[PDB]
RNA sequence: CAAGUCUGGGCUAAGUGGUAAAGGAUGUGGCGCCGCGAAGACAGCCAGGAGGUUGGCUUAGAAGCAGCCAUCCUUUAAAGA
C-alpha cells in the first residue's frame, strides 16, 4: 500500500507521519508502509 | 535422561491410553501409562464420562505425580436438565431446568474448588452457568 | 506427440521396464493417455531424458484427467416418443418415464412401472438398452451420466408399426433429455488420504491441504510422528508428493484413496465448459 | 432501476438547477439520512449502485427508504453525428437533485451500521452530501 | 424549562440571526409580540424540550409565559432554525402533540422486521394544567404482519384525541436479507 | 514604471500567492461546549492482572481472542466470560 491518493489508517499500529510536506504513514507491518502521491 | 515437568494435562474419564499428548510430554516423565486407568477410574468408577483435569508432575529419579480437579461445572448441570447440548442460543430457549435446590446441590460437588467458602456465593456460580447454555433456574 | 512417436515410447518402455522394475506403465484403461509411475520427481524427471533422448522420443508432458460423472438435481418425467408412420413399416414407439437423482454412489435402477402391459412385452428388453445406452456421454462434458434411477411408468405402441429398435430410440430420447431438464451437476472423484508427519511440520501440513479444495478429517498419531486424514479432488491433489516432502523436508509420507464422487463448487462448472 | 411508469412526453427540456430544495427537507420516517450539498443530476444508476452497497454493508438491516425518484428523461443524440435533426432519445432517467434534500434515509439500525452505509452511499454518488439524525425534524407538515 | 427571551422592535429580523440571535414571534387569541431567543440556549432547550414539554419564556418584563414550539421554520439550505413560533398557552384547553411510548417488544423483536414509528406524535387536547406526557401504545402481540392504530390508547384523566382515530399508527415490515434475488 | 518598501491589528509558511476535482491528512492559528484534578490525576516503573471455566452451541479444533449467542459469579485493593 506504498504510493497513493487516499492513504488512511490501516490498523491502530499505524502512524500518521509528514516528514517533509510529505503525508506518510507507517506500521509494523511493511504492508501498511504508504505515502501519499 | 529426559528432563522435568508440571505438565497440564486434560484427560478424560476412562480413555487412558498411553496416545499423546500423554506420550510425548510423559514419555519424559516414566509415567505409568497404566496405573491411571486404575488409580483413576477406581474413583471414577463412580461417574462414568466428564473429563477429569489433571496435571501429572515428574522429577528426579523418572517418578511422576498427579492431582486431578472435578468435573466441569457444565456438566452436572447438562444431566440434571436432561441436556447433553447446552441450547446453542442462550437466553430465548429453554430446553430444561434447575430448582433453588438443584443449584445448591451442585454447588456442593464443586465447593471445594471455586472460592468463595459458601453456598450463596457458590450457587450464584453454577446459577452463572445456567445462562451459559441457556438453562433456567426453576424458582 | 503425432501418433509416430506413440510407438517408440512402445518400445520406450518395453525395455525401460525390464532395465527399472521400480516404476510401472499404465495406459488409462478409459482414455488412451499413459500415466509413467515414478518415486519421486527426479526419477520420472531422468526417465523424460534418456526417454526422450537415448529413444528420441517428443512428448507432451501435462497432467492426468480426472474421470468425472454426470447427473442430476431435481427428479423429471418427459415424454418418449419415436413414430414415423409415413405408409408401411410404420415405426411406432414410445415410453414415458420417472426419473430421479440417487445419493452419489447409487447406481443403476430402472423400474418396470407398467400395469397390464400397455407397453407389450417384447420390447422393454429394447427399451432399456435404449435407456442404459444413452446414459454414456454426459447432458455436459459427455461423461457416465450416474447415480439415478429410472422409472418406466408409461407409453404405447402400433401392432404393425412398433419396432424392437424403434422403441430403443424413444426409450434412449427420454434419457436423453431428461438429464437435461432436471439441471445437471458435474461429479467429480474425491480421495482418502493420510499423510504421516512430524507434528513438527504438521502445522503448514494441514494447511496446505486446506487450500487444496480439501477439509479435513483427523489426526490420531502414529509411530513418533501423527497421521492427519481427509478428503480431496484429485483435479487439486497432483504432484502432492513434491509438496509433502517439501512442508516436511523428507519427513513427509502419504496414501490415497477414492471414495466417492461429489459436485463442484459451480464456479468450477462453467469452468469445465469447453 | 426503477423509473416511470407511463408518461405524458417521452422528452422533456432541461431546464437549469438553483438552490432550494421545494421540500423533502426533513426526515419523516427513517432515524438516520442522507442529504445533498451540493445540486445535481443523479442517474438511477447511481442511485441504485448505492441503494444496492447500502443494503449490502448492512445484511440483515433494517428498511430504507429511496425519498428520490427519477422522471427527468435523460436525452443525448446518437453519437457521430451532428447538430439538428430534432431532438435526442432516451438513455436513461435522473432525478433533479438540489441541496437540503433528503435522498434516502434507514431506519431501524444501529447508529454505527447507518452513519456507516451513509458513507459508503456518498461515495457511490457523484456530490457532497450529509448525514442527519432526526431531532428538529419534528413538525415539517 | 425557561429560556430567555427579549422583545424585537422589529428592525432587520436578518440582522438578528447574523447578530447571533434567533428571531422569535408568540401569540395565541389574545396578545401576539414580536421576539427573539438566542440560539445556545435554544439549542440546548428545545434540543430536548422541543414541542412536548412547555418552555416558560422569560421577559425583561417580569412576565414568563408558558408556550410550545408551535412552528419552526426552517434554513433548507443547511437546517438552521430560522423562526419560532411560540404558542402562550393559558389554561383553556388547546391541541397539542404528546408523545407515544411504545411499552412492550412485539414479536418481531426475535423475529425480525422492524418497528415503524408510523406516528410517534399524536395531537389531542387538554388544558394546560393536565401536561401530560409519554402516552403509553400496546404492543406485544404482533408480527411482521398487520399492525393496529386508531385510537387504541390509554387517554390520560382529561386527554381527548383530536386526530381521526383512524389513521395508521406504526407497523411492523419485514427486514433486508442481503441474499436475495428475484429478477430471474 | 508615475505616486506609501505608509500607519494599526491578524493569518500564511508552500514561493502558497503565480490559476483545477473527488478524496486524503496529530498542517497551523482561532472560537467553542463537555470530563478528569493533589483521599494524587496525563505520560508515567515496579507490581498484581486470578478462580467457576477448555462459557454454551458449532467445528478438525475454538480454550478471552473464526463464528453464533450470552455476559451472570467470584475472591478482592482490583481482574472483562
Amino acid at each position: 500500500m506504498k504510493v497513493r491518493a487516499s492513504v488512511k489508517r490501516i490498523c491502530d499500529k499505524c502512524k500518521v507521519i509528514r516528514r517533509h510536506g510529505r503525508v506518510y504513514v507507517i506500521c509494523e507491518n511493511p504492508k501498511h508502509k504508504q505515502r501519499q502521491g | 535422561k529426559k528432563v522435568v515437568a508440571v505438565v497440564k494435562l486434560q484427560l478424560p474419564a476412562g480413555k487412558a491410553t498411553p496416545a499423546p499428548p500423554v506420550g510425548p510430554a510423559l514419555g519424559q516423565h516414566g509415567a505409568n501409562i497404566m496405573e491411571f486407568v486404575k488409580a483413576f477410574n477406581a474413583a471414577t468408577a463412580n461417574m462414568g464420562d466428564a473429563i477429569v483435569p489433571v496435571e501429572i508432575t515428574i522429577y528426579a529419579d523418572r517418578s511422576f505425580t498427579f492431582v486431578t480437579k472435578t468435573p466441569p461445572a457444565s456438566y452436572l448441570i447438562r444431566k440434571a436438565a436432561g441436556l447433553e447440548k447446552g441450547a446453542h442460543k442462550p437466553g430465548r430457549e429453554k430446553v430444561g431446568r434447575i430448582t433453588w435446590e438443584q443449584v445448591l446441590e451442585i454447588a456442593k460437588q464443586k465447593m471445594p474448588d471455586l472460592n468463595t467458602t459458601d453456598l450463596e456465593a457458590a450457587a450464584r456460580m453454577i446459577a452463572g452457568s445456567a445462562r451459559s447454555m441457556g438453562v433456567e433456574v426453576v424458582g | 506427440k503425432t501418433k509416430a512417436d506413440q510407438e517408440k515410447l512402445s518400445q520406450a518402455l518395453a525395455r525401460l521396464a525390464e532395465e527399472d522394475p521400480t516404476f510401472r506403465v499404465s495406459t488409462h484403461p478409459e482414455t488412451g493417455q499413459t500415466i509413467i509411475s515414478g518415486m519421486g520427481e527426479l526419477h520420472l524427471e531422468i526417465i523424460v531424458d534418456r526417454l526422450k533422448r537415448e529413444f528420441k522420443v517428443d512428448a507432451n508432458v501435462g497432467k492426468p484427467q480426472v474421470a468425472y460423472r454426470e447427473t442430476i438435481t431435481k427428479p423429471v418425467d418427459v415424454e418418449g416418443k419415436f413414430i414415423r408412420q409415413t405408409g408401411g413399416r410404420g415405426q411406432y414407439g414410445h415410453v414415458k418415464i420417472k426419473v430421479e437423482p440417487l445419493p452419489r454412489g447409487s447406481g443403476f435402477e430402472f423400474v418396470n412401472a407398467i400395469v397390464g402391459g400397455v407397453i407389450p412385452k417384447e420390447y422393454i428388453p429394447a427399451v432399456q438398452k435404449g435407456i442404459e445406452e444413452a446414459m454414456q456421454s454426459g447432458p455436459l462434458i459427455g461423461f457416465p451420466v450416474v447415480d439415478i434411477k429410472v422409472t418406466l411408468y408409461d407409453g404405447s405402441y402400433h401392432e404393425v408399426d412398433s419396432s424392437e429398435m424403434a422403441f430403443k430410440i424413444a426409450g434412449s430420447m427420454a434419457i436423453k433429455e431428461a438429464v437435461q431438464k432436471g439441471d445437471p451437476v458435474i461429479l467429480e472423484p474425491i480421495m482418502r488420504v493420510e499423510v504421516t508427519t512430524p507434528e513438527e511440520y504438521m502445522g503448514d501440513v494441514i494447511g496446505d491441504l486446506n487450500a487444496r479444495r480439501g477439509q479435513i478429517l483427523g489426526m490420531e498419531p502414529r509411530g513418533n510422528a501423527q497421521v492427519i486424514r481427509a478428503f480431496v479432488p484429485l483435479a487439486e491433489m497432483f504432484g502432492y508428493a513434491t509438496d509433502l516432502r517439501s512442508k516436511t523436508q523428507g519427513r513427509g509420507s502419504f496414501v490415497m484413496f477414492f471414495d466417492h464422487y461429489q459436485e463442484v463448487p459451480k464456479q468450477v462448472q462453467e469452468k469445465l465448459i469447453k | 432501476m426503477l423509473m416511470p411508469r407511463r408518461m405524458k412526453y417521452r422528452k422533456q427540456q432541461r431546464g437549469r438547477l438553483k438552490g432550494a430544495t421545494k421540500g423533502g427537507d426533513y426526515v419523516a420516517f427513517g432515524d438516520y439520512g442522507l442529504v445533498a450539498l451540493e445540486p445535481a443530476w443523479i442517474t438511477a444508476q447511481q442511485i441504485e449502485a448505492a441503494r444496492v452497497a447500502m443494503v449490502r454493508h448492512f445484511r440483515r438491516g433494517g428498511k430504507i427508504f429511496i425519498r428520490i425518484f427519477p422522471d427527468k428523461p435523460y436525452t443525448k443524440k446518437p453519437l457521430e453525428v451532428r447538430m439538428g435533426k430534432g431532438k435526442g432519445n432516451v438513455e436513461g432517467y435522473v432525478a433533479v437533485v438540489k441541496p437540503g434534500r433528503v435522498m434516502f434515509e434507514v431506519a431501524g439500525v444501529t447508529e454505527e451500521q447507518a452513519m456507516e452505509a451513509l458513507r459508503i452511499a456518498g461515495h457511490k454518488l457523484p456530490i457532497k452530501t450529509k448525514i442527519v439524525r432526526r431531532d428538529a425534524y419534528d413538525e415539517a407538515q | 424549562y425557561r429560556l430567555k427571551a427579549y422583545y424585537r422592535e422589529g428592525e432587520k429580523p436578518s440582522a438578528l440571526r447574523r447578530a447571533g440571535k434567533l428571531p422569535g414571534v408568540m401569540y395565541n387569541r389574545h396578545l401576539n409580540r414580536k421576539v427573539y431567543v438566542d440560539l445556545v440556549e435554544f439549542d440546548k432547550v428545545f434540543r430536548q424540550a422541543s414541542i412536548h414539554h412547555v418552555i416558560v419564556l422569560e421577559l425583561p418584563d417580569g412576565q414568563s409565559l408558558p408556550t410550545l414550539v408551535r412552528q419552526v421554520n426552517l434554513d433548507k439550505r443547511r437546517r438552521r432554525p430560522e423562526h419560532v413560533d411560540f404558542f402562550v398557552l393559558s389554561d383553556e384547553p388547546v391541541e397539542m402533540y404528546v408523545p407515544l411510548r411504545f411499552v412492550g417488544t412485539p414479536a418481531g423483536v426475535r423475529a425480525g422486521g422492524v418497528l415503524q414509528e408510523i406516528h410517534r406524535d399524536i395531537l389531542v387536547k387538554v388544558s394546560p394544567r393536565n401536561i401530560p406526557e409519554f402516552i403509553e401504545v400496546d404492543v406485544s402481540g404482533l408480527e411482521i404482519g398487520d399492525s393496529l392504530h386508531a385510537s387504541d390508547l390509554k387517554l390520560p384523566p382529561g386527554v381527548e384525541l383530536a386526530v381521526s382515530p383512524e389513521e395508521t399508527i406504526a407497523a411492523v415490515v419485514p427486514p433486508e436479507d442481503v441474499e436475495k434475488l428475484a429478477e430471474e
